């Protein structure tokens, strides 16, 4: 879960 | 060490260049993409593993958001200044349903930073402490973050002082506001779940995410 | 000027010398006409305004006792020792249904008083700060309270650093804990009103005033 | 209203 939060911290 | 008072700053600059309760909610999704890019320029927060800066954003973005906006509405008479550029006054809240936390908002924040002029670096000190909240659940290793959070606050206060020599309690005023600001991201919350709870008002991927469980 | 640490320090020593949720009430309701001899025991709070003692009194008790209780409990294992004289055990308090809340109480106020050794001055300058809330709703005159509490956390500064010269930013993690003190005292509230509403557990009448309105 | 917390406080 978390999708959106994951993607833009390991960007 | 390694905890300067002009990397925050910068951190600060670098991201900030007809139903008023989806406006403000709209400015929040927006603001939620950049709050993470305003985390990863606090120096050692990117360094922290993954899964604790989703804990600690997850658990003070609320937070995170009102403190800003707060600071920017500064010049606003009886409103406040929402990301996407738009005014929201007192009574249009009031109208529609959230007059109380709304002034909540105005005096025990908004006015107060005004009155002290807090400037954008004492913002983003403070930012950065509730950033690293180390009473936040599920961090693997709390420890560290209690470490971080004592930096911050100790370059904050070399800042203060010397910066403004005349107000010796300065530093502590700044500290002193992090309870109302607790106490007002507590309700905001509420108001938002209700706000999913019922249907009306959109609210976006972003802003949807936060609300999720845990 | 006025507002010593040795002052503050007696107050606190002047004023302390089967149901667990039922228990925790009944030293809340016990501990709340100490509370108040407490108050008049710091240095200008007499002098205020009955209006004023009144409103600052009904906004922060809940904040004030859990402070108490909690450093008093420094020596708990894992619960807390009420004002009865009797104890609270982490398992007791879950098998009540408020777990939750008890946990937090432990992990945030309790052992973190306990690991920086928190005195008896510390705790009071504390409790005086919170006591002097410029925040509180129907304040006459919000600008003295506001001078009161920043002649509280002057004194503490300078208690701090003096009594503590290896530790520069214990002042600062004390006032750390306020943001803490304040959402657990919100959950605390909503708890008691829940209980309120229910109609079991007995409330006594002290207790079941400051649960009135406003 | 606030009946013991006055008489408190007054005493
Ligand atoms: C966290 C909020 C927020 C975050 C960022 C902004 C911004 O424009 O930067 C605006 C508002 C926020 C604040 C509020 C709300 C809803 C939200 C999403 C509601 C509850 C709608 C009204 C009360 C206040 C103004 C505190
Ligand atoms: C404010 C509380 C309180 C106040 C004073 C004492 C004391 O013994 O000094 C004990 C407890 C209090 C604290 C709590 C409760 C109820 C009350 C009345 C409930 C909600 C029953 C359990 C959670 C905790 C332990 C935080």
């Amino acid at each position: 879960k978390h999708k959106i939060l994951h993607r833009l911290l390991q960007d | 060490e390694d905890m300067p008072v002009e990397r925050i700053l910068e951190a600060e600059l670098a991201v900030e260049p007809n139903d008023p309760v989806t406006n403000i909610c709209q400015a929040a999704d927006k603001q939620l993409f950049t709050l993470v890019e305003w985390a990863k320029r606090i120096p050692h927060f990117s360094e922290l593993p993954l899964d604790d800066q989703v804990i600690l954003l997850r658990a003070g973005w609320n937070e995170l958001l009102i403190a800003s906006f707060s600071h920017r509405s500064i010049a606003v008479k009886d409103g406040i200044l929402l990301a996407t550029g738009l005014h929201v006054h007192r009574n249009s809240a009031h109208s529609a349903g959230v007059g109380a936390i709304f002034d909540r908002v105005l005096t025990e924040l908004v006015s107060k930073m005004r009155d002290m002029q807090m400037d954008k670096t004492e913002l983003g000190c403070l930012r950065a402490i509730v950033l690293f909240n180390p009473d936040s659940k599920g961090l693997s290793n709390p420890a560290e973050v209690e470490a971080l959070r004592e930096k911050v606050y100790a370059s904050l206060e070399a800042y203060c002082k010397h910066k403004y020599p005349e107000q010796p309690g300065r530093f502590a005023k700044l500290l002193l506001r992090l309870p109302a600001l607790r106490s007002i991201g507590l309700k905001c919350l509420e108001h938002l779940f209700f706000f999913k709870l019922i249907g009306d008002t959109p609210i976006d991927t972003f802003l949807m995410e936060m609300l999720e469980a845990p």
